């Protein structure tokens, strides 16, 4: 729709300092460190590296709206969240405890807020009764 | 008793499935059954020993069928306790598996075997045949994995180069070996009629089988098969010690970088990313929350959504490269960036000292 | 000479308990009479040479006998050494020990045996297997320790996978071979008369022992030998080369471990810990006045013995995780602590030279 | 006894600062550097970890006091104290010459003072003869 | 088609001369054909089976004569596309590889032998020594560079000291217990009738071929093979475990180091410094206005080629030794170079600090 | 010719004494030549060959003391070169070694029995005799150092353990094995009459010799047989892998180490400390005026004494413990040393910037 | 010619600042600092090692000159040159595609310019395909 | 002789700062900081260590005298000293040319001036031909 293309060229130009047509590696950091995270300039490079297609060292329109037309369906994605979570499986069958979560979850690497883990749960836990099965869960995201 | 059901399905299911530890006990004797099985089916080839060797093997048959039927109906309720297989249609799903189906096959086939025997139209050789196959077939389905299969290709692909240099050097010494003593022998050795009987030679002689039907009675002939022998031997003998080399080492660099472990954070970050490229949904009531207060921290939509991809997108790769870490890579690239780093901030300080005499 | 009485128990006892070096030359002195007494029982059992033999067994029977008992004796002595079992019922104690019953049940044997040929009324028979019994337990006794079993245990253990694998896929290819082979010959050749003999020729080929007895001699036959054969007698030689590597690198990790050394620190902070909570009295003239001055350097009471078992339990763990230090673990951990303190620090000089800067 | 707990309590209240029931890291490495020796954040970490049993990154009272109703004999300390002082011993016999443990246990890790290394010989060398039996002095502490 | 043409002669070398995957299959394909005719030819020797086995050895020899021919001329095209043997004089010159030439001599000469059959003149013996020798010539260019022998050689010479002292003490205990047998036989047993024979016996013992035709039969006789052969048969098995051992530690260092990779930085290097050396021209329009660019940034001119040539250098030097990267030396020198830097900076750091105290 | 001459003798002396290349070729000449008569003697015991085997044997034997009485010359010679023995006395001193002393005895038994046959009284078995204990006592001289047997006996002991571990469990499989398979055969097989031929049995076909005249023949001899072999087979084996491995490993460790070298500099000091510890004379012209220069960068001489003998010491542990450099020990110190120096320095920047903020 | 040895003069004077009649390290630094890029000790004692023979840690004017009359031709530098561009040689045939040089060879290690790198194109690349055979260009610049 | 004594006590003295009968690390250190060169504290703790018997961390009078009674040839240098120049003997003979020790011996570790160099030369090279034979020259300092 033609609305979301001009919400994207909105923020294609928010990001655009200089007015370049391309957002650089200094540009998403500050944005982001407004956004209240620092990050490291590794991160930022692997940021033009993974929207970037031709190595310009830095993101394009036409690449940000490429990767805005994909969506979590169509992104091969089940195989990769199946494995991280199963990493996290310490039982093997499937079903994970959401204190386990709440415990693990929001304790290790980008730790997430009580709502955030609260909110994982009464998604995927249809159920309700704590024993996550995350095979589901990340099917019905990916459908 | 809900929880009491739930722990005793989920302990078969993990003795019947994923054997971690003294679970293996268990399967082990099964293994001892099947195998003594298959030694009464030899015993009843003999002639001499068909009478006690065809009870213990009709009552052994019974006695297998009977646990293998027990042990598949019970491995259906265990895989009925995994949530892939949850339901009736879930288990039926769980029962279309290869192992399971060729389980299945081997079972009615045993059970119609016995019967046909209880009728007695069926020949015994029929018979017999029939129970040696389905004895193997249970005996390759110990396995239910292909994990010896896949260890074996693994390992003989990694030394595949050595080990082709093994067979081809063997070959030739093999072939030159037999011509030379078919020269030495010919006519004077009667084992050494023809090149076919030295190539059968050389080839019981190089791998050290040495039968004695064929071996060398002239000098030269002898002096040659030394000199030839006392290489070839070694040449065939390699192949084993490659393997086994290769084998231990691989248990070796596996106790050491399994035994690493400290991983999950890609993980964790994959699905701190899935969550968040979820919650870019269309305004409503569920973590686009989330996203608001996000991006409250900071039209603007699309970058949010950009973020959140990317994250996943980089967190994804994270967790592939950290999938099967390398000590030498791991080593190497911290030590670089370590250093690095160390070396930049180094010559910031210098530069802050600089311009602190120029303050 | 109290020093020197005390010295030479010590000495015996090292000999004779914990033979680090030279001391192994007499153990290996006894283990040789042994071995020699055994030798000579094999010829006992050869109806040509009774004679000589039994008159040289008996003699080493005698001599055995005897420095067993004195060796028995010496040994009770330099466990007396032992102040785990000083006193006689310390001595006692240890004689309870089931190697020293089991020798001394051994040396029982003997003299029983002998003093029942001096009478004659035992049959040769019974002397004869009883010695031989006798000699192998002390065979056995040697060991003293478990030590083989134990290393052999553990290196099958690590080696498990690789092993049933080299066993799976040996056992698999012997009965294909053996079975095609059968089919090949059956009839044509009268060594493979049925599948048991078969199945006895794929062993004693795949193995390499090759007695000869049996062998194709069929061209399907010997074609089919060769072609089975050049893979399973490497299958079959498996097992022993993944033992060897095993056992080599297990020497070179040990002789690098082992060789660290360069502990005894968390040992230490054990004993210091244990003697600080004991020291936790009941406001006794005992270290509780080191409690005193413990406290002084800073109801209370509990704080003090707190901090106590603290260290004690953090101690313990110190030791328990470097009871058996691992290379990989130890740089591993100590690289990560180095640099990212060296990071902390960097950035608080970052930190210092701004707010210097402001100043 | 009454008396124990309210010195449980007393003390717990000193350690306490901030007065939120639970002591904290920081309270402990400010008390025991008031006793004269400066810890590391790992230091107070790991007594952290082992008093805690719920893992709320503090010491409670419930563990404190339950910590303190354990005694050495219940302690299951036996092995590795014994340990410990084997691989000190260099014959291996069990004796140990109380100027090796002046030599070494005063001069290795937490050193000690002269006072205490003493009173550890007159302690186990019950014999007074400077051949320390560890065996026997470890299992009488643990009685 | 010019792309299609190029990507399909590429395509075909690539299968023909550098077969890096799937390739091979082809490769694999031809080879089984040339060892299914050396099979065959094996069959033509025995004179029972004479009329199929020529048959079908003659039909599979019109096959591959085919294939062999077709193969070589597609290689003469796949040659072509590389550029170094562009045009006719370089497909040409391609040819007169050895391997090339010794292809083409065995095309010629398997037409020649069926030619000759054709004619009838030729006896059948010198057409199958010719199909033999011609087969066995193609098994062994099946290797087309030798690796096989570098590789072998390469281990061997890495282990020569090990395998000289294998060989070594294996024949030295060879001949005393030869010799010790011989004595303890000689004339008590037909087999050992001369010193050669006992030589022979020991030859087939140690090697663990065990032929049977030769073995002691006196008990002395017997002690002295048991006592000998019990390290002689490990003596002589050494050299098969010394090299498996060697090639999978080789496999494991190689599968380590040319999987570091990171490089390609030298070779730049030399690519840069090579292009500016040849920029130093008499003053014409070609880089040497970008050597008076370069010379912009500072009679000068030899400074101008002296530093050019030193970049050169430097640089073959860099790739020289980054050709074959060594694991620890990289690293040994990475660690000296990044500490003592470190230390130096922190020394300036407090020459620094101590100037600001004074200032 | 001074320069010519002495550049000569050293070229013969390394080749004859340090062949580090290609000097090899000519010792491996003289080696097939020792071998090729070695051989030759062996025909001669052959009384079939006799005659030629004989002629050709004498001429080689005058070929080979000519030979050994040049080289003997020529290495009397090459020593003369090397300092240690310089002169007459130090070239008789060079003369004394055992291995010179052996071959010269050698080679004066060869030209006595040579003499002897001339003479013709020398019966032809001692000429022969003599000759063949000649010829392998120069096949034991090429050593020339014990190099073999050091590497060997250190690769031994440094596997003790498991070698002995490998030796217990294969005699107790042994035995158990030979003792049960007598039991199931006895008297139904003529080939175990006796336990000591059931003994032969076992270490024949556990150490796979096979030699085929004794094999079971009974279904429960078999059985046993088979049960015991598939891994007394794999425990006899046991010993020739795990040496090999240890071998490769060995290879592997020094290939490291050797290769890292970067060394001298130990002893560079300990060359330079001698030299002053010598330099403290007696207020002489030598040294000690260096010495005065010394103390003037500064009763006072026993400092001098004391500091230069300290050097000495110092530089003679540094050599001491840098002679045989361990990686692990290099790098684990090393990192200790560097990481706590940094530290040690960045708390030293904490404490100065401190200071400077009280500045 | 007398005109090349006067020109070797005059820029070893250049070169030379204390006039020793060698340069040392410290010249080649501060002149080619001056040339705009800064070395490392390393690489000045790097030449100091190429040049000089004698080992007197400098450049001499003999050992200059010897260099300078060492043309490419004479410096058995086909099999260093030749690996070099084996190396980037990605299809192994011998043709490398002008754009791959103009996105790596001006990417890594002494990047150069566009000017440096299309010369090099038009020079090696008779044919003006854009597939470089580094085989007969590096032959024809040794020749 | 007594004079010998008195110049070890006169010396010891010397060293002495504070005046306890020993000499510490800090004494050695700050005496060969005045002798030009400064050590580390790793070198001062090693002449503690080789000197000092008991172990006090310092040198004492008795140790001192002792050391100073022990000449070279009652200190079984020979095997250090043989091994040493061994292994800076290239060709394994044991003749070594004088300009390789001027050019290595003056190089690497302590080097050495000219001066003492050339009297090595002198001393060992008794023939005056420059192949100097450590052998013999060792064997006679050692005497
Ligand atoms: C020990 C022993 C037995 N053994 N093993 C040998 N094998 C090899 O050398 C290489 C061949 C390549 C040089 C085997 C690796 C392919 C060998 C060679 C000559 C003499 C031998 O016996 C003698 F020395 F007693 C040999």
């Amino acid at each position: 729709t033609e609305e979301q293309i001009a919400e994207f060229k909105e923020a294609f130009s928010l990001f655009d300092k200089d007015g370049d047509g391309t957002i650089t590696t200094k540009e998403l950091g500050t944005v982001m460190r407004s956004l209240g995270q620092n990050p490291t300039e590794a991160e930022l490079q692997d940021m033009i590296n993974e929207v970037d297609a031709d190595g310009n060292g830095t993101i394009d329109f036409p690449e940000f709206l490429t990767m805005m037309a994909r969506k979590m369906k169509d992104t091969d994605s089940e195989e990769e969240i199946r494995e991280a979570f199963r990493v996290f499986d310490k039982d093997g069958n499937g079903y994970i405890s959401a204190a386990e979560l709440r415990h693990v979850m929001t304790n290790l690497g980008e730790k997430l807020t009580d709502e955030e883990v609260d909110e994982m749960i009464r998604e995927a836990d249809i159920d309700g009764d704590g024993q996550v099965n995350y095979e589901e869960f990340v099917q019905m995201m990916t459908a | 008793r809900n929880a009491f059901y739930r722990k005793l399905q989920n302990f078969l299911y993990n003795v019947l499935e994923r054997p971690r530890g003294w679970a293996f006990i268990y399967h082990a004797y099964v293994f001892l059954l099947v195998f003594s099985c298959l030694v009464l089916s030899v015993f009843s080839t003999i002639k001499e020993y068909e009478k006690s060797s065809e009870g213990a093997l009709y009552i052994l048959e019974i006695v297998t069928i009977v646990v293998f039927g027990v042990e598949y109906f019970v491995r259906i309720w265990a895989a009925g306790c995994c949530c892939r297989y949850r339901g009736w249609r879930g288990r039926l799903k769980f029962a279309r598996k290869p192992f399971c189906v060729i389980d299945i096959m081997v079972l009615i086939a045993s059970i119609a075997v016995l019967a046909a025997g209880s009728q007695g139209n069926v020949f015994a050789t029929s018979a017999l045949r029939s129970l040696r196959f389905l004895q193997i077939l249970r005996m390759i389905r110990m396995d239910r994995r292909g994990g010896t299969w896949k260890l074996l290709g693994s390992v003989v692909y990694a030394h595949s180069k050595e080990l082709v240099t093994a067979w081809y050097i063997g070959f030739l010494c093999l072939i030159l070996a037999s011509f030379l003593v078919y020269l030495a022998e010919k006519g004077e050795n009667d084992h050494f009629d023809t090149y076919a009987d030295a190539l059968w030679w050389g080839l019981i002689t190089l791998t050290t089988i040495g039968y004695g039907d064929k071996y060398p009675q002239t000098w030269n002939g002898r002096l040659l098969a030394a000199t030839f022998t006392l290489i070839g031997v070694s040449f065939f003998a390699l192949p084993a010690g490659i393997l086994g080399s290769g084998f231990a080492l691989k248990v070796q660099e596996q106790h050491r970088q399994k035994h690493f472990e400290k991983r999950r954070n890609p993980a964790a970050g994959l699905i701190q990313s899935a969550w968040r490229f979820y919650a870019t949904n269309l305004s409503r009531t569920d973590l686009h929350s989330t996203w608001q207060y996000y991006e409250r921290t900071v039209g603007l939509k699309v970058s949010i959504r950009a973020v959140c991809v990317m994250r996943f997108l980089v967190s994804k790769r994270k967790f592939k490269e950290s999938l099967r870490p390398y000590d030498v890579m791991d080593v190497i690239e911290q030590y670089s960036a370590g250093h690095l780093d160390m070396l930049s901030r180094i010559k910031s300080l210098q530069s802050r000292v600089d311009q602190i005499v120029g303050r």
